[PDB]
């Protein structure tokens, strides 16, 4: 399902690197979400302007 | 300033696509992580491959 | 840890709970930061103004 | 608009203690559930008490 033969032999790393990613969807997410927002506040006061 | 509205644009389809990408695809890392510390969270281990 | 005996002779049901639990964080601090970040782009405007 | 900083910053340090709770918390629950699927990820149906 992921992957196709995924060292499953030994994938601890694997899930703590998933984890890790995991922290990245929190970052990056809420990164996206104040950005875009300010940058729309940004372009109200265009519109204003 | 039509320009900036036009690159503010730009730039909010960037951030969406941006925004979508990520959380689709670490949503789906997360099922992943999910059911292998569900189902194998060193349950392998207990299988220890004997 | 948590609760104090709280089943533990089968407590399965107990992981599904904390799954919701689990949900039920990202809800409640997605939301909680976004709120407080909004107004602090806000403030930033009110600062500039 | 200083009224309004005021205001703002009582709302912001509203927010910003709910969340630190509420993250603490779950967080502590999610561990706790990390825990479960860690150490008794059914493995007590190995130790089933025998």
């Amino acid at each position: 399902r992921q992957g196709r033969q995924y060292q499953a032999e030994d994938l601890e790393a694997l899930q703590n690197e998933l984890e890790a990613r995991q922290e990245a969807l929190s970052l990056s997410v809420n990164e996206g979400g104040e950005r875009r927002m300010e940058m729309r506040q940004e372009l109200e006061q265009l519109k204003q302007k | 300033l039509r320009q900036r509205h036009t690159e503010l644009e730009r730039e909010v389809s960037r951030f969406e696509d941006q925004t979508q990408q990520q959380r689709q695809q670490y949503a789906q890392a997360k099922e992943s992580l999910t059911t292998l510390n569900r189902l194998i969270p060193q349950v392998t281990l207990l299988l220890d491959e004997t």
